[PDB]
């Protein structure tokens, strides 16, 4: 059966194999379905990123799908460009657009932002997610280490491996999917879902910047979800560290009944988005530069 | 404290 998938895989992505033309392979990254390393382009000595995930090792074989077409279909100025995609023994590669400043849980982890950074962040996030949930896309796995970064401080949404799509004949989703502290909790409810649970998500992100962590994160995550499947919404650590218009902003996110949660083309409309720096004010966050 | 997804 695993014969089986590498077969189909090979209908669906480019021939070849990408070794041909890459050149000086260095990990830099541990995903949750694989591995991401750099790699050299021969020719052009431009760098690339290769995300490297092994047909065997995944819960759900057919979700590699989302890695090759989502991006190839779906590209827009802050959603992680890719290039190529192959067939490589057991492993499926993916060859994409390096995001050289990284991740941006190594900013929040790291440092404090102001709220210009802030809204620059959320306001790429949702120009991003206002055009794919208008596609039907869910991305659904929103969180800092899904936010990637150009070393000129661009804002790009990575990691669709675990989205789905939603349409007339298929209106809402229903798979337990993301990452514990970041689920919505009409998913974690395994209520039927829609575009709603990445605003959740993104909510929860927006703790990540002003806090650091996301709520419960000292706790297990099945615990955590618990806690978000039964509590009200969660609170900041530090209110008094958010302006009344940044807490205005979240409380739109973090509404429990997604009935009545913004939606990514009204968020983009709200008064906190006004704040939102330049690309250059996400510069000195990161490591090269702090 | 794990940011393993699911
Ligand atoms: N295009 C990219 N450019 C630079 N770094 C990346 C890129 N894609 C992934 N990474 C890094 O590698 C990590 C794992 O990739 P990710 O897409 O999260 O894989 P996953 O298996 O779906 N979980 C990320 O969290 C980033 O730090
Ligand atoms: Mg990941
Ligand atoms: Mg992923």
């Amino acid at each position: 059966s695993h014969e089986q998938f590498r077969a189909a895989l090979q209908l669906v992505v480019d021939p070849g194999d990408p070794r041909s033309y890459l050149d000086n392979f260095i990990k830099i990254g541990e995903g949750s379905t694989g591995i991401v390393c750099i790699a050299t382009v021969r020719s052009s000595g431009k760098l690339v990123a290769v995300k490297k995930m092994d047909l065997r090792k995944q819960q759900r074989r057919e979700l590699l799908f989302n890695e090759v077409v989502i991006m190839r279909d779906y590209q827009h100025e802050n959603v992680v460009e890719m290039y190529n995609s192959y067939l490589v023994g057991d492993e499926l590669w993916v060859v994409m657009e390096f995001l050289e400043g990284g991740a941006l849980t190594d900013i929040v982890t790291h440092t404090r932002m102001n709220e210009e950074q802030i809204a620059a962040v959320c306001l790429a996030v949702l120009q991003a997610l206002s055009v794919l949930h208008a596609q039907g896309v869910i991305h659904r796995d929103i969180k800092s280490d899904s936010i990637l970064l150009t070393h000129d401080g661009r804002v790009k949404l990575s990691d669709f491996g675990f989205c789905a799509q939603v349409s007339k004949e298929v209106p809402r989703r229903k798979s337990l999917v993301g990452t514990p502290y970041w689920m919505a909790p009409e998913l974690i409810s395994r209520l039927p879902y829609g575009p709603e649970v990445d605003i959740w998500s993104l909510g929860i992100m927006v703790i990540e910047m002003v806090d650091g962590e996301p709520p419960y994160f000292n706790e297990p995550p099945l615990k955590a979800m618990k806690m978000i499947r039964d509590n009200l919404p969660p609170r900041l650590k530090n209110l008094h560290k958010v302006s009344p218009s940044l807490k205005g902003f979240l409380d739109r996110l973090l509404v429990r009944d997604p009935a009545q949660r913004a939606t990514a083309a009204e968020l983009l409309k709200h008064p906190f988005l006004a704040k939102a720096g330049p690309p250059a004010s996400i510069v000195p966050l990161m490591r090269q530069n702090r | 404290r794990r940011r393993r997804s699911w």
